[PDB]
């Protein structure tokens, strides 16, 4: 189905059209993901969580990178912060981007998808600019990204950024005072307080609800204590409040990027401790240290000591998080993923009571269900 | 970068300045043929007591 | 007056591009009547075009040659006609022409640019690059001894 | 600290009530998409010609592999086994053997693209800067057998592709 | 560059042409010169058999006027 | 000549067969969200002439994209035989071409081709929207290079 | 006189066709896209290249469909589409026809038959789901669409189609009828199953309600039927509402005044398809009963009484 | 026999168009293909269950309206008649009298789907 969103197998056993249940049969995309992980190192782990949603890039290997580094007690550089969390914003658009206009795909009107994924192709633009690819960076890495951003890529966020702004007002525009789509969605599936942090909902979930949290400010991580914004909270907990503050997320995530671009502290890009992070290619065909740390940790990977760790960061959608285990080998013993989708389509079956088929399509995309995540 | 007539449509039609700065990009990007860079060296490059017990 | 100004500009748009002839060669082969500086011509027959002054990633554009290694493309063409040298202009990995700096020539480059040989006889194949590991004993040449 | 979203109760004032009013009898909110929309649709399209016109590039993209050579002819590899042991697919599988002179490259350096990942992690894993990702995006094929390349290939990828990575590193090797 | 969208409703236009004319010509060369009469009710129903029957060639669109009396 | 006339009716058929051929709306992982990015207005999949449809009964060529699985694979086999023929199937990304990243995962086949008939293979893990966009490009070559009535009349 | 019966026919098969590329490229415009443009110049050969391809596709026969129910359907619908064009006020019709709404009102009705028999025809729940939704659908619009079409001819007069163009004459008719416009335009929105009131389809929804076990040239007669139906229905709300000067001496001063009037609405049954989103069919049967339906009758009381009220009583003839 | 020309021809001519789309574009079909379609599954088994309504009220009220507008359609040619006074009365009176049926069913919950 378009309206699927990709793959699964949602049985609706149905009267009329009144959906009485409608049991999300999901697996259909799995991969072993968490069973490869044991095998391979760290580093070879990293493109793995690249992979988990197609919406937020490297926001999952933030939480990857924060994962090991912080069991490592190791610390990246604060020029790096800023990137990760410049890039994070960055990223947080980029879902969101979808979020909404693929949201607005199975609702219906089709022009809201194609305003927005230009701008969603230039995030692309500087993704590839700054990276080795489009989408699957493998730049956020533990302690510090990969390599530094090319010069005059932040004069090219800078006037993105700038004509953004213009932009979710298009969308905001072309939806929020629409009558047409506020029918379909205003009170259109609804959570209370308690079945939502029940049900183990996270982010736009919990805040279209009118719960008072975000990982970002509640439990800061990486330089976000310094940034300065808002976070938009709900306040009937249907998907109207919910598309609402992902469009208010967006304009706050802007403000960040204007903050980040303004904030960018020099130095250097990866935590100078040649032993968790690559040294310098000069260095490397220079030096006997660099070159032989090189040899080895690009043949072995550094070794974490044993332990475990529940790192979780505020995803675009929810509170996706790790709980990375280490046995104190080079390479991970379990690594579980937290996926925000996987307790919000969990709750789909709460979710969808009394209203008809077109509204569980507008549900399955309210929590803006991705298959590599919410299956793994 | 259009007629004038139209701009005053689209501009009226939108109700709002759109040609100020638009979707599509220009020559107000960063040329991509940047001078070579200079990237810093790290706070552990000092020469001396470097020792890494201490970090 | 802006107008007629743009109908001039269509005027202007068929006599640059050679007459009607070539005109209707570019409406009906490369799909778009725009006029561009002729930035460089490489040795297959390639014709390449700059035009600053159009938005970002429709400024430097290809109308491909009609023939290359005896594979008539008059017609039919894809992304690979390209020579290496102006392939990273193309794609605007930089802001420089071959020709005002040509890239450093070593003796085992490639003097002609190929495509992808998929489906023509010149397609890859997959074979070992090794040599036999186990050789067995010979038996011997001599009759029951 | 955190900015309410949705709660706006209107006015009840005979001005804005009948502004609801209009708004609901005679559509304006829902003719400000459709007029807007309108104003969008003028908007010259932003799509390229391809294959006559190729979007925006950077010289740190990873496309298809590529062995290289010295300016000599030598080929930089030197059997280090770094890009096969960092492979997070293991599409490359590495042989090798002293030949002769000094040329003991690989017996054996087959790289498997529908197994690879492309994350480029074998070109910074190689000391030497023997094995790369191109800059050719453009390597489609019919058959499943073409998808792999032998060590021959990358040899002949690299030799083929030899101008663009040469300038590309070239910009490159400071920011690695 | 919506003036690429007039192409399309040049032809199209021209294709909702045919039928208007066409049954304006048809009906102006079936009938003579003469527009298409129309009988709604008996009266002018009435009138076309007495119009083919006067013509004398079985023809209602075709008229004589005061010659055809003496 | 009759293959000369033969010829004739060759060239109109794969004409509008490559130039209306109409991809399947099949999205599975990582490659359909940028299969989606080349149909948006940078890249213009409608420029090219073509239109998503989105039951069997309705589309030409399958463009597989995204991880193949073994609980995928009896629904992905049971909605291609269910395209009316002529059907081509590309397969997208180095996960679909085959194995791909999760090659020796338990829970993932090692190849479209495994289950079903494949035109093309466009690499790249993601693949760049040009790199598939050309291999919608090669299949219209590919079906200009046919001699199905041609082939018939020789028969 | 059949000369007039193909000249009537085949010159809608091919702006029909061409319909399909203004669809995909207007919009495209209207999306930042550029619209087929690949095939031929500026992509007018595309509706040639879908009409043979989609032709020469393989039909589809499913195992549980009914045979004789599947191929009747789409005969139906074409046949009822290409029929509509004959009684139109196009500056000469075709037929004189006294009763010209009844006869354009009543195979309307029966178009959506041909929209509702192929649903279970094709057996399965995708299309017996876009099927029903096809009767919820005409359950809303038709028990209001005679009240509008009552509405504004009452004030021409009598049901002749011709007469349209006596009445209106002078000036506009929807200068007289506005909120009967209102009503009528996007109530045939809702009847030719366009974007906002596409349920009987519904992309998302349900893949492609009552089109999944379709194929090749059965679509293509379908395709065609819709198509045909929504510029037939626009050419009718023109002149409704629309209608111009017509000359008798020169009578092909109408044609290219009509035309525009009918090409111009079209491109809005386009423009909505582009901005607005689906109306759910539970709010498509409420809203037309809850507001639509006791406004409807309020004009109607307005438009009997009024003649009455000013003296104003058209004649019949 | 105008309108009979006109009939026979459209019906003939769409049947052309199923008889070249079904004899012509090849044949092939080998099961599979012909089986429903159930979004890539196999369905449940039926399409032939009782597929009961919820707006089943709404129905017959439907032809209760378009029948009587049935008794209104006259109404063009009921304007000119020499008792306009009467007629104005008893038009109007079918009108209240649609609107309370339609007042009625609304109030008493009606219109809205039943569940
Ligand atoms: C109402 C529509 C009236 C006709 C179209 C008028 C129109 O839009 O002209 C373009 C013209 C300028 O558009 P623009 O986007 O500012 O042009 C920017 C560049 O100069 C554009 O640069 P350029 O290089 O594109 O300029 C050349 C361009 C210029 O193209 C034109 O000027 C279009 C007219 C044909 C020449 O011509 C072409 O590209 C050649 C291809 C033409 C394709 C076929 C066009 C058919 C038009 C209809 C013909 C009759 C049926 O439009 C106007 O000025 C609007 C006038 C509105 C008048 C309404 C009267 C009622
Ligand atoms: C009223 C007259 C009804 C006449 C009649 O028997 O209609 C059966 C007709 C076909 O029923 P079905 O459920 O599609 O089953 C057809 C085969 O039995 C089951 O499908 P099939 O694939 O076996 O259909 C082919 C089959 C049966 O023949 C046909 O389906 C050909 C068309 C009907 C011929 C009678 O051919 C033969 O048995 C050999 C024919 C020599 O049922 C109808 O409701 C059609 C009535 C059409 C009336 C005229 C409409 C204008
Ligand atoms: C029932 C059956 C009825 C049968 C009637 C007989 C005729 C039916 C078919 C008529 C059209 C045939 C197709 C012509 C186009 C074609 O195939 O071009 C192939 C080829 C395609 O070439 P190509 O493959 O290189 O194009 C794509 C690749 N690029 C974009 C890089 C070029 O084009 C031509 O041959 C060029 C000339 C085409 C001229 C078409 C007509 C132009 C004028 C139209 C006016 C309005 C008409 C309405
Ligand atoms: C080339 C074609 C050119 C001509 C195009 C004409 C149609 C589109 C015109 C522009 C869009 C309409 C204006 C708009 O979107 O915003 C301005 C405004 C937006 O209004 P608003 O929604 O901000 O509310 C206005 C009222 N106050 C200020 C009190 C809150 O448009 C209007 O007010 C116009 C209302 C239109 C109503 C449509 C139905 C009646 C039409 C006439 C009878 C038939
Ligand atoms: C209006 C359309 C005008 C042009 C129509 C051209 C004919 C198209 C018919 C459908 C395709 C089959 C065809 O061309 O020949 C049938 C012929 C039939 O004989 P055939 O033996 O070639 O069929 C294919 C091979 N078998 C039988 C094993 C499946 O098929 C082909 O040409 C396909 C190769
Ligand atoms: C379905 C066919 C419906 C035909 C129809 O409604 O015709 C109305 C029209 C209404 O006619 P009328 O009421 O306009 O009067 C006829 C005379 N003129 C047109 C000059 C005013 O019917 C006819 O014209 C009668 C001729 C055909 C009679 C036989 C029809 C058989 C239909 C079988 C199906
Ligand atoms: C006119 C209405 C025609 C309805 C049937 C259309 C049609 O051809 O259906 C396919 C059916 C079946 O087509 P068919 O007969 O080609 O299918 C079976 C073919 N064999 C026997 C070789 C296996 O047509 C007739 O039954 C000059
Ligand atoms: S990008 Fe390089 S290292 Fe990574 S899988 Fe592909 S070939 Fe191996
Ligand atoms: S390509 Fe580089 S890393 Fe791989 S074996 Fe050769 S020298 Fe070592
Ligand atoms: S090939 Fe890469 S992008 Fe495509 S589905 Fe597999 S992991 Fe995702």
């Amino acid at each position: 189905h378009p309206a699927a969103h990709g793959v699964l197998r949602l049985v609706m056993e149905l009267s009329g059209e009144m959906v009485r249940k409608c049991d999300p049969h999901i697996g259909l995309l799995h991969r072993g993901t968490e069973k490869l992980i044991e095998y391979k190192t760290y580093l070879q782990a990293l493109p793995y969580f690249d992979r988990l949603d197609y919406v937020s890039m490297m926001c999952n290997e933030q939480a990857y990178s924060l994962a090991v580094e912080k069991l490592l007690n190791i610390q990246p550089p604060p020029r790096a912060q800023w990137i990760r969390v410049l890039f994070g914003e960055i990223t947080r658009l980029l879902n969101h981007i979808m979020a909404v206009t693929t949201h607005a795909l199975d609702i219906g009107a089709m022009t809201p998808f194609f305003w927005m994924f230009e701008e969603r192709e230039k995030m692309f633009e500087f993704y590839e600019r700054v990276s080795g690819a489009r989408m699957h960076a493998a730049y956020i890495r533990p302690g510090g990204v990969h390599q530094d951003l090319p010069l005059g890529l932040l004069d090219d966020i800078y006037e993105f950024s700038k004509n953004f702004s213009f932009r979710i007002d298009e969308l905001e525009e072309m939806l929020t005072n629409n009558r047409i789509w506020r029918n379909r969605t205003v009170d259109i599936g609804v959570v209370t307080a308690e079945d939502a942090l029940n049900y183990g909902f996270s982010g736009v979930m919990l805040r279209g609800s009118g719960i008072q949290w975000d990982l970002r400010k509640t439990q800061p991580y990486d330089v976000y204590d310094q940034v300065e914004f808002d976070v938009p909270i709900g306040s009937r907990g249907d998907c109207y409040d919910r598309y609402l503050c992902r469009v208010e997320e967006m304009r706050q995530s802007l403000r960040i990027i204007s903050q980040c671009l303004n904030k960018m502290p020099p130095g250097e890009i990866k935590v100078d401790d040649a032993k968790v992070s690559p040294p310098k290619r000069a260095e490397m065909k220079t030096s006997m240290e660099s070159l032989i740390h090189h040899f080895k940790l690009y043949t072995e990977g550094y070794q974490v000591p044993p332990g475990a760790t529940y790192t979780a960061i505020e995803a675009p959608k929810g509170e996706f998080g790790v709980y990375l285990v280490s046995d104190g080998s080079s390479r991970p013993y379990r690594c579980k993923i937290k996926a925000p989708g996987f307790a919000h389509l969990a709750g789909l079956d709460k979710m969808s009571k009394g209203h008809m088929l077109a509204d569980v399509v507008a549900i399955i995309g309210t929590q803006d269900i991705v298959f590599g995540e919410v299956d793994r | 970068s259009a007629t004038r007539v139209i701009q005053l449509l689209r501009n009226w039609a939108s109700g709002r300045d759109l040609q100020a700065k638009l979707q599509l990009r220009y020559q107000e990007i960063s040329k991509r043929t940047q001078p070579p860079p200079k990237l810093p060296v790290g706070p552990s490059h000092k020469l001396s007591n470097n020792y890494y017990c201490t970090r | 007056m802006e107008l007629v100004q743009v109908l001039r500009r269509g005027l202007q748009q068929v006599s640059g591009h050679g007459g009607l002839r070539g005109y209707l060669r570019v409406l009906f082969r490369a799909n778009d009547v725009r006029v561009g500086t002729l930035v460089g011509e490489d040795k297959y027959g390639n014709k390449y075009y700059e035009d600053n002054k159009q938005f970002f990633g429709r400024h430097r554009w290809v109308i491909y040659t009609t023939e290359m290694n005896g594979r008539d493309t008059f017609w039919d063409v894809d992304g690979s006609m390209v020579p290496p040298e102006w392939h990273r202009w193309l794609h605007c990995m930089t802001d420089d022409p071959p020709t005002t700096k040509p890239p450093t020539a070593r003796k085992y480059i490639w003097t002609n640019h190929k495509f992808n040989v998929s489906g023509t006889p010149q397609q890859y194949v997959p074979y070992s690059t090794t040599r036999k590991k186990i050789q067995e004993w010979v038996p011997p040449s001599t009759p029951y001894k | 600290t955190y900015k309410f979203v949705n709660m706006r109760e209107p006015s009840m004032d005979m001005k804005s009530v009948t502004d609801r009013a209009a708004q609901t009898l005679l559509w304006t909110e829902l003719v400000r998409g459709l007029g807007m929309t309108l104003s969008y649709l003028f908007r010259e399209p932003a799509t390229i010609n391809y294959p006559f016109e190729k979007g925006p590039l950077s010289p740190r993209f990873r496309g298809e592999h590529a062995l290289r050579r010295y300016p000599s002819g030598e080929e930089r590899c030197i059997a280090c086994k770094l890009c096969e042991a960092v492979c997070p697919a293991q599409a490359i599988t590495i042989e090798a053997e002293p030949r002769a002179d000094g040329s003991r490259r690989t017996t054996r350096y087959d790289i498997d693209m529908t197994k690879c990942i492309y994350c480029g992690f074998c070109q910074e894993a190689c000391p030497v800067d023997a094995i790369v990702e191109g800059p050719n995006f453009e390597f489609s094929t019919e058959t499943h057998e073409e998808l792999l390349y032998n060590k021959e290939k990358l040899l002949n990828n690299g030799d083929k592709w030899e101008a663009e990575i040469a300038a590309n590193i070239q910009a490159d090797y400071l920011y690695r | 560059m919506w003036f690429e969208i007039l192409p399309g409703i040049a032809v199209m236009a021209a294709c909702l042409f045919i039928p208007g004319m066409a049954t304006a010509h048809i009906h102006k060369f079936t009938n003579g010169g003469k527009e298409k009469r129309v009988a709604h009710f008996s009266y002018q129903w009435n009138l076309m058999e007495r119009d083919r029957c006067i013509s004398g060639v079985n023809r209602y669109h075709v008229t004589k006027g005061l010659e055809n009396i003496d | 000549r009759g293959e000369y006339v033969v010829a004739k009716l060759d060239d109109l058929v794969n004409w509008a067969r490559r130039s209306s051929l109409w991809p399947m709306t099949f999205g599975l992982a990582c490659c359909a969200v940028e299969m989606m990015h080349m149909a948006a207005p940078r890249y213009d999949m409608d420029r090219f002439g073509v239109v998503f449809r989105a039951s069997p009964r309705q589309s030409d060529v399958m463009i597989v994209a995204g991880t193949l699985t073994n609980k995928m694979a009896p629904a992905l086999r049971k909605v291609y035989d269910q395209m009316p023929e002529p059907r081509y199937v590309v397969s997208m990304g180095s996960c679909a071409n085959g194995g791909g990243y999760y090659h020796y995962s338990y829970s993932v086949v090692r190849g479209c081709d495994r289950i079903v008939p494949v035109d093309i293979y466009v690499p790249g893990c993601p693949p760049t929207a040009e790199a598939l966009l050309y291999g919608i490009l090669q299949l219209q070559r590919k079906i200009k290079r046919e001699k199905r009535l041609r082939i018939w009349y020789r028969r | 006189f059949m000369i007039n019966i193909l000249s009537l026919i085949i010159p809608i098969l091919l702006a029909v066709a061409f319909l399909t590329l203004v669809e995909r490229k207007v919009l495209g415009y209207m999306q930042l896209r550029k619209g087929p443009n690949v095939v031929g110049p500026y992509g007018l050969l595309q509706p040639i290249a879908d009409a043979l391809k989609l032709v020469t596709k393989e039909p589809l026969r499913p195992g549980t469909s009914s045979i004789s129910m599947f191929i009747i359907a789409p005969i139906l619908g074409l046949s009822l589409a290409l029929t509509m064009w004959v009684p139109l006020p196009m500056p000469y019709p075709l037929i004189n026809m006294n009763l010209g709404v009844l006869f354009m009102l009543a195979m309307s009705s029966l178009a959506v038959y041909s929209i509702l028999w192929s649903g279970w025809a094709s057996n399965s729940k995708y299309a017996l789901i876009g099927a029903l939704r096809a009767v919820a659908q005409t359950i809303s619009y038709e028990v209001t669409l005679a009240i509008i079409l009552l509405s504004v001819l009452l004030m021409n007069g009598s049901y002749t189609l011709s007469t349209l163009i006596t009445t209106q004459e002078h000036i506009w008719m929807i200068f007289t009828s506005w909120p009967l416009a209102m009503m009528w335009f996007i109530s045939t929105l809702a009847e030719t199953n366009r974007a906002p009131f596409d349920l009987t389809e519904g992309e998302s929804e349900l893949v492609s309600g009552f089109n999944v076990e379709y194929a090749a040239g059965p679509f293509a007669m379908f395709f065609m039927a819709e198509y045909a139906n929504i510029i037939m229905m626009n050419a009718f709300t023109a002149i409704l509402f629309l209608g111009a000067s017509h000359d008798p001496h020169t009578p092909e001063l109408y044609t290219i005044n009509f035309v525009l009037k009918t090409l111009a609405l079209t491109i809005t049954f386009l423009w909505i398809r582009a901005s607005y989103p689906r109306f759910r069919y539970d709010q498509l049967m409420h809203l037309l009963w809850k507001s639509f339906l006791p406004l409807t009758l309020a004009l109607c009381m307005w438009h009997i009484s009024l003649p009455i009220m000013t003296a104003s009583i058209p004649p019949q003839s | 026999m105008n309108i009979m020309l006109t009939l026979l021809t459209n019906v003939t001519l769409a049947s052309l168009l199923v008889l070249i789309a079904f004899w012509l574009p090849q044949l092939n079909a080998y099961s599979e293909k012909t089986s429903p379609y159930e979004c890539g599954f196999d369905p449940m088994g039926s399409a032939r269950l009782p597929f009961s309504m919820k707006f089943f009220l709404v129905a017959i009220t439907f032809l209760l309206f378009d029948l009587e507008i049935a008794l209104l359609l006259p109404l063009p040619w009921a304007s000119q008649t020499n008792n306009l006074k009467t007629m104005l009365t008893m038009a109007l009176f079918l009108l209240i009298l649609l609107a309370a049926s339609l007042a009625y069913e609304w109030t008493q919950k009606g219109l809205e789907w039943a569940e």
